[PDB]
């Protein structure tokens, strides 16, 4: 998954 | 001979980038849950990792041609690469004196034994702060430090990494912006570049003890409840 | 009339533990994320309700027949409750007067507006202080909130119980000592225990609403990542 | 799953 770092990495 | 555009080009971003993302003040650590001297540093220092990771994330958007790579590729470097870094950045307040990292007051300012109470021991600490040491004696400059950290970032030997073959390339042109770099502008660097070379291989035997002590940790609910969203998904194993 | 023995003993019970669970001077509030008055305050007010569900937990073990369910229904009940039973032991710091919960300084005197800088509307905010004050202006004794929260976690009609049936025998045997109580203790409590079930009702439209901010919230990386583990076990949705 | 829960009933 990786819901937050997918978003982090903008 | 001297550095080209395109090399000096790559040290200004970086530079730049470690400097948008760092910030020798520690400032924020006020916004952490409290330390306190059962694993009664675990809450601060969870705080204090998830906060370095989103560092280093924004560090790592701004390395030139991470952005580039695939979305699983800058995740599964960021994955495996997260706790050297934050290492390597971390020395940027060890201290050679007391021998700790020394972030604020009396209260920020850590020891080995504090980050024992967060779930670790000397077995990982103890070459932690032998390498914290041997680092700060290489006084490196803020273009080797910022170099040498986007140079363990874009590591092609990291489990989950596909296109192996254009992270290889984009750590050899940085190895090159370095070597180019400790040969024209650092008087004194004729071994410094292997030295360098050499603290990743360190790095490799720190986030593997790590790992396994982290790995015990987050196995009790009772201590990963402690940690971070953030933090339990850069360390947690998710394909 | 008078109480018997057993029902006695259930009010003895639920008072020590509540005693046990509750903190009048809310002195582990230092050791939240600091307040910040973008969502500033979500990371204290998670910190809060985290701290809060492991309180509600610690209560939930002591309430008689609870630890004989098996563990999906102690589950079940406590992940559909939860938000319901903070909201109610939450009353115990709010003010009639400033219309907000008064926990500590200006630091920790949470006030509506607050808690829309966690990611709520006063769609939910609104009918919250309402039921703060409907149920603030009830002045009930210590035996009947205790007994009230009790009441509100064995809730047979919840989201994912199965033995529906023992949960809802527990709670008559429950809604007895109160309505007993009331009715022997209480002097003017004549209409009393129903306005108590009625609050019981209010709960629900505000267990609901909350639920849908909240979905939406967890929905939100940047903002899920700002909850604590627990916080996203207890209001996720996991069978 | 609910680690945390589980543990946390004791
Ligand atoms: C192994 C490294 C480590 C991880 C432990 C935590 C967990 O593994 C839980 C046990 C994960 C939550 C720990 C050990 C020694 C020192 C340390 O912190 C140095 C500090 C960190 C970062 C910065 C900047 O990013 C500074 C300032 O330069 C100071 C952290
Ligand atoms: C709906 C309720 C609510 C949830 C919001 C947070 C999230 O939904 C994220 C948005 C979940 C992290 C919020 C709204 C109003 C007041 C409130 O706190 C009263 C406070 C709480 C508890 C206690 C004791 O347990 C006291 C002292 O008696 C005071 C919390």
């Amino acid at each position: 998954r990786h819901k937050i770092l997918h978003r982090l990495l903008q | 001979h001297m550095l080209s555009d395109e090399q000096m080009q790559i040290i200004n971003s970086l530079v730049e980038a470690h400097h948008k993302t760092y910030d020798d003040s520690y400032s924020d650590f006020v916004r952490f849950r409290p330390p306190v001297r059962r694993l009664s540093m675990l809450p601060h220092l969870a705080d204090l990792v998830s906060y370095s990771i989103q560092k280093v994330i924004g560090f790592a958007k701004m390395i030139p041609g991470f952005r580039d790579l695939t979305a699983e590729d800058q995740i599964a470097l960021l994955k495996s690469s997260a706790i050297e870094i934050i290492m390597l950045r971390s020395n940027q307040s060890f201290s050679l004196e007391d021998m700790s990292w020394s972030c604020g007051g009396p209260d920020f300012k850590y020891c080995i034994n504090d980050v024992t109470k967060a779930g670790h021991t000397l077995e990982l600490l103890e070459p932690l702060v032998k390498f914290q040491v041997g680092l700060k004696k290489l006084k490196l400059h803020e273009e080797e430090h910022v170099l040498l950290m986007a140079i363990c970032l874009l590591s092609p030997d990291r489990p989950g990494v596909q296109d192996h073959v254009r992270i290889e390339a984009l750590q050899d042109r940085l190895c090159d912006v370095l070597q180019a770099y400790i040969r024209i502008q650092h008087p004194g660097g004729r071994l410094l570049y292997a030295k360098m070379i050499q603290k990743l291989a360190d790095l490799r035997s720190l986030n593997e003890e790590h790992s396994k002590q982290y790995r015990s940790l987050s196995f009790q609910p009772e201590h990963s409840m402690q940690l971070t969203p953030l933090v339990l998904e850069v360390f947690g194993s998710e394909v």
